């Protein structure tokens, strides 16, 4: 659904 | 109240790389397969596709992946982040699988449209789940 | 009206076998205190910052299998004048060296570094790459550098 990545600390 | 989006790739779509509509808030829209920027200011623009082909046919295989900006002002495209890639080592049956992941800020202005495009979708993967997707943040 | 510090440098493609970092041509930026500073990015204050940075080769041919690409970014400390490693990584291209039989293909390799990190105000920030030879900026958006405050 949403996996991680190296910028989702900017969107929460 | 900061404007977001974080768009999908329409797995259904043969042929093209679709993102999937209304995920996308707060002024920011998808028309067009692009996403529409609803104020002036900075933002963090991102996007993965992923590549997964049957053996090496021939070493000629390229894969690119680029998100690009038009302005309204300019009307003209202009490429912001971009990467190219070629799988096949040692080529002709193992697959291969190819990741490409971009990302960047960028003063965008009301109005621009962003596009993230790919030369071949015919060697798209969409066997792992919500992992080729497209978005920005605005900072 | 963002407040907090950001950039995001470019190649300059008319730099010939050289990295060079360059500040606004059109779709670059340094805002709110980043400084571009002998190919270096500086740090206006203590914080967390994402740092990214991409990078592509392209060779003309295999002609050695052991061809290495590295590509780094590193810190150094006003406190310090030493020099830390934050992200690397390495790729090896070739698998096997092209039979003269065949004849020059073209083969292409990007390298995306990001994560985030402590940084203290005036820490030194560099990218760099081992094998400015293979570098690729026949195009806009081939090759950058950036940070961003948390
Ligand atoms: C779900 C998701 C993902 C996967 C990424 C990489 C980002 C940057 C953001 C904001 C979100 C929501």
């Amino acid at each position: 659904a949403c996996p991680p990545c190296l910028w989702q600390v900017l969107c929460g | 109240d900061k404007p977001v989006a974080h768009v999908v790739a329409n797995p259904q779509a043969e042929g093209q790389l679709q993102w999937l509509n209304r995920l996308l808030a707060n002024g920011v829209e998808l028309r067009d397969n692009q996403l529409v920027v609803p104020s002036e200011g900075l933002y963090l623009i991102y996007s993965q596709v992923l590549f997964k082909g049957q053996g090496c046919p021939s070493t000629h295989v390229l894969l690119t992946h680029t998100i690009s900006r038009i302005a309204v002002s300019y009307q003209t495209k202009v490429n912001l982040l971009s990467a190219i890639k070629s799988p096949c080592q040692r080529e002709t049956a193992k697959p291969w699988y190819e990741p490409i992941y971009l990302g960047g800020v960028f003063q965008l202005e009301k109005g621009d449209r962003l596009s993230a495009e790919i030369n071949r979708p015919d060697y798209l993967d969409f066997a792992e789940s919500g992992q080729v997707y497209f978005g920005i943040i605005a900072l």
